[PDB]
């Protein structure tokens, strides 16, 4: 990945306007309803069979934050974002068995629920480069499945 | 498939915003050819291709409104959308992996035009919809 | 949507090759989990995930009589494999990407051992049954 | 990508064997047949109409010949492929306006293809190797599309 000044700037600027607690829960929230599959991970959490049950499951809810903190590594390391995740990979694939493509979802819901807080100012460009960010980490998570 | 409840929260939504149909295009297209600019190939015939532009915009217009056909045709997309589907099967042969494209642009647009109104059980049942158009489209290419 | 013509040609090809659905489904699986080793996520519970290994065997066994069962159900594969998509979506919750990727070894499976059979023709028309039952595959999904 | 020297020697080995002549217009037949709006660019090729024309259709399948050939020059550069298809990719985006997603499509087909002709040699692992050897070509293939 070649990153541009524009494109730093972009992604730098939206990780420090985020509010993790609020977009985290919503796009993990989305993720489980639009993808129920994703469900596969979140047994114990208590009971996910309704929209309103999701969206008000605090266990969800905190793993939404912790998803999203999860991607402040790649803010910080935007050259090196394969070797960033690939203990994060290493343990998705052996230790939780989390399907990647899984990944691909979230990211979506993430881009949904970030431009439905950001309105108008979630311009076509800043959609191209928030999208390619998750993409590259996407990437990188799913680089350790053997 | 559509269930009726699938059928009610797209025709609900539509009835919220398709009096935004013509600038939900000229966005979502402007995002399509921005952010997956491949997609730029099947307008070569253009004088240009960008961002809300004159052809960009109208050619919106036009993509929604088949949007609104296929909600008003939502009982049964494959025989609503066949004129459409010869169209883009014989005529522009647009490989379907781009409606998948286009249609993830027009649910950026709507997450950012109405946020309110598109909760996620809004947004599953769209997406099934924009699935469905996309599907429906495709019947006449094979 | 499959077509009168479509469903000739999938019936005449499980005809020449359904017989040897077993042998189909181990090599199948097999692909699918070393050339798509993201995969073998969903079988993490089993004794271990290699080719050809007895897992692997009995379990494609298990699939292509599910293809042989869609090719019985061809003219409704929605209805033909509810429970089949009940299964998949609630205690499997097997992401539908996944089905294209096996779809895809299934299709390099039987042009290996059936190379005459699968003629040009064969394979459009196969691979159109193959994306129909993905699709009702994923029917109880969401 | 970081080939393994096993990779590197099946490739080698599909590549020394490969009946060009026979692969290539059955790759690329194939692939107007099962993939039909693939057929964009090819309408001064003659009739195309139905199966039968595309696979008794001579100038596809010196068109197939020439892709098969394409990947050669990958071949001779493994480490060097996306630089190697710079000017191809070129080519595609700005003067054939051909979409790349056909790219996939055409190599799902020059596998199957390859299948039929290897027969119980085409293991999975070769499979691995050519597929992966297949995205990352397609890959630079897409590369400059701006
Ligand atoms: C954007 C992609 C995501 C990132 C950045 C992310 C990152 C992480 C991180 C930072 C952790 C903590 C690991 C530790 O405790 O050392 C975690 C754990 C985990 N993630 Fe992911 N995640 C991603 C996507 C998802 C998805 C799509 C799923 C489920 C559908 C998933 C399921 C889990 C689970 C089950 C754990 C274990 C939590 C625990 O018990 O600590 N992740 N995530
Ligand atoms: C949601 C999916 C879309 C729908 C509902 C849709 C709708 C339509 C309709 C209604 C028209 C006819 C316009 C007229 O009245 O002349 C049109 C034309 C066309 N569409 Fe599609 N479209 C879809 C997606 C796509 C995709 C994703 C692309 C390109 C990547 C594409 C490329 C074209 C082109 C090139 C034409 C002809 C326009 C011209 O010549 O200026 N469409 N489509
Ligand atoms: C061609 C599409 C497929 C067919 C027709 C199909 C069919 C089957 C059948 C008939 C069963 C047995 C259900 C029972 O317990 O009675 C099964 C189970 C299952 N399938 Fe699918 N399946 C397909 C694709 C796959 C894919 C792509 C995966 C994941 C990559 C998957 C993962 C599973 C798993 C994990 C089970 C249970 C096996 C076990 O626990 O040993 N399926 N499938
Ligand atoms: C592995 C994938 C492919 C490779 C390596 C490849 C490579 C080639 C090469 C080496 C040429 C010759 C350049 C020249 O003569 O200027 C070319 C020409 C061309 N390619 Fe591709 N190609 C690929 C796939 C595609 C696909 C899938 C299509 C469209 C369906 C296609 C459409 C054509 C066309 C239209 C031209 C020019 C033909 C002419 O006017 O003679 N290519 N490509
Ligand atoms: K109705
Ligand atoms: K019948």
């Amino acid at each position: 990945v070649e990153w541009t000044d524009k494109e730093r700037s972009i992604i730098s600027d939206i990780f420090s306007h985020m509010d993790y607690d609020d977009i985290g829960p919503k796009a993990l929230s989305r993720c489980l309803i639009v993808y129920p599959w994703t469900q596969r991970h979140f047994s114990g959490f208590g009971n996910l069979y309704n929209a309103e049950a999701i969206i008000g499951n605090a266990n969800v809810a905190a793993h939404g934050i912790k998803v999203l903190h999860g991607l402040d590594r790649g803010v910080k390391n935007m050259d090196n974002i394969a070797a960033t995740y690939a203990d994060l990979s290493t343990l998705h694939s052996e230790k939780l068995h989390v399907d990647p493509d899984n990944f691909k979802l979230l990211s979506d819901c993430i881009t949904i629920v970030l431009a439905a807080k950001m309105g108008h100012a979630f311009t076509a460009e800043t959609q191209g480069a928030f999208q390619k960010f998750l993409a590259v980490v996407v990437s990188a998570l799913g680089k350790q499945y053997h | 498939s559509l269930s009726d409840k699938d059928k009610a929260a797209v025709r609900a939504l539509w009835s919220k915003i398709g009096k935004s149909a013509d600038a939900i295009g000229n966005d979502a297209l402007s995002r399509m050819i921005v952010v997956y600019p491949q997609t730029k190939t099947y307008f070569s015939h253009w004088p240009d291709v960008t961002p809300g532009s004159p052809h960009i915009k109208a050619h919106g217009k036009k993509v929604m409104g088949g949007i609104a056909l296929a909600v008003s045709k939502i009982d049964d997309l494959k025989t609503g959308l066949m004129e459409l589907s010869e169209q883009h099967a014989y005529k522009l042969r647009v490989d379907p992996a781009n409606f998948k494209i286009l249609n993830h642009c027009i649910l950026v647009v709507i997450s950012t035009m109405f946020p309110k109104e598109f909760t996620p059980e809004a947004h599953v049942s769209l997406d099934k919809f924009l699935s469905g158009v996309a599907l429906a489209l495709a019947e006449r290419y094979r």
